């Protein structure tokens, strides 16, 4: 509830979260990690869990900074890209799923995380 | 033990037919982690049990989830419902307190402020107010009225109760379903919690139930029944998702509901309700 206060006192919540955890701040906790058959396609964001053996799956709203801090979404459409969906995170990055999601982007034609599955 | 591999225990007719006084609930084990929130395992086990029930599963399935929030401000049960239900199911969730969820619609405030315009297909309640063991009112008055007015014929409910959080009238309403039980997850087997399940609503009394006596039977069952904490049932999730049944939705006058229709409703093969666009809003 410290980092959730912090991203409210700023114009650039993404940068503030990332700078906070990059300087030793505690990641946002209570991301909703699901139990899945680790047999999915491994795409970044999906209707249903799609985690591979190398990944974990989270409920989308719980790993979205803008949802968790109850602040305006930056998407031009106003519509969240995670909420109501599932988000696959690399299993090496489970310590800070919110940070991973702010730090990365899915490929626009293959839908896998760039640097974490996109073979384009 | 076999039962450790099941998602939990369902109250048997052996205890449903007893006739005993209400006694204190004394459980021997009153603790397994799984990395995830405990409610992840609890909801998935409730879903696994419902997978064995004759649930109606239509297109655009209408699901309301009450008590979906937590003191963490997140909704693990709603995310399990999202993982379990068909992609085109509509999920509406509600809690007294603010939270964020993967529901399609999220309503804050007392459930009595939730105005259901059209009948729904599935009601999940995890409502519980932490604050002699008499029948309780609270949100149970709202749920009872919902079953009588805003639930499709063929629809089902799963309503959290405990030793002290229960309702005479809600047990009696279980007699208006084709089948009912109380289901206790293995993940939370050391709590007096159970989910009162009504499967396939018929709108008419099929079983005459004395709700006070039946809660006494529920406690007698819990007091009589070793249950081990467990999550073994979540090891193979290959069949976890709710089967895509394409259950038909029909509009019928009560005059036309005959023996064939009742039989289809009772088998999980039909819903009767409006096929409108679902409007569910805060009053
Ligand atoms: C054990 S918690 C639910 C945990 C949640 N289901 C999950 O997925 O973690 C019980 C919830 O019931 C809610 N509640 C109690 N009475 C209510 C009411 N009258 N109307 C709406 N919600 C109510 C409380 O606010 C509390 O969040
Ligand atoms: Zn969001
Ligand atoms: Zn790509």
């Amino acid at each position: 509830s410290s980092v959730l206060s912090l991203v409210n006192f700023t114009v650039d919540p993404q940068k503030a979260y990332l700078d906070f955890v990059n300087a030793g701040g505690a990641p946002l906790t209570n991301c909703v990690k699901m139990l899945t058959p680790k047999t999915g396609t491994g795409i970044a964001i999906s209707v249903k869990p799609e985690s591979t053996a190398d990944q974990e799956t989270y409920g989308g709203a719980s790993v979205c900074l803008y949802c968790r801090a109850h602040i305006e979404h930056p998407d031009v459409s106003g519509v969240c890209k995670y909420k109501g969906k599932f988000v696959q995170i690399p299993a090496q990055c489970v310590r800070d799923p919110v940070g991973f999601c702010l730090s990365n982007t899915p490929c626009n034609v293959c839908q896998y995380w760039i640097g974490y599955g996109c073979n384009c | 033990a076999s039962a450790d591999w099941k998602p939990g225990h369902a109250m048997p007719s052996l205890f449903k037919v007893q006739n005993v006084n209400l006694e204190r609930c004394e459980l021997a084990n009153y603790p397994m982690p799984r990395g995830v929130h405990m409610n992840i395992a609890k909801y998935m086990q409730l879903c696994q049990y419902l997978n064995t029930c004759t649930l109606a599963v239509p297109a655009n399935m209408r699901v309301i989830h009450f008590g979906a929030g937590s003191d963490k401000g997140i909704a693990p049960g709603t995310s399990v419902l999202r993982q379990w239900l068909p992609t085109d199911a509509i999920i509406i969730d509600n809690d007294l307190n603010e939270f964020v969820s993967d529901a399609d619609i999220t309503l804050f405030g007392d459930c009595v402020t939730v105005r259901v315009g059209q009948q729904v297909d599935l009601v999940i309640s995890d409502m519980y107010d932490p604050t002699s063991n008499e029948s309780k009112a609270l949100f149970f008055t709202y749920l009872c009225n919902l079953i009588n007015n805003n639930l499709a014929l063929g629809g089902s409910v799963a309503i959290k109760i405990t030793e002290h959080s229960w309702s005479v009238e809600l047990y009696e309403l279980m007699g208006k379903f084709a089948w009912w039980t109380v289901f206790c997850t293995n993940a939370n087997a050391s709590s007096s919690e159970g989910f009162l399940l009504g499967i396939n609503y018929l709108g008419t009394i099929k079983e005459n139930i004395d709700g006070g006596a039946m809660h006494a039977n529920y406690i007698f069952w819990r007091n009589s029944t070793p249950m081990n904490l467990s999550t073994y049932s979540l090891f193979d999730l290959s069949k976890f998702q709710l089967k895509l049944k394409g259950t038909p939705v029909l509009q019928l006058k009560e005059s036309q509901i005959n023996e064939l229709v009742i039989s289809l409703l009772s088998q999980g093969k039909l819903l009767i309700r409006d096929n409108d666009t679902l409007s569910v809003s805060t009053d």
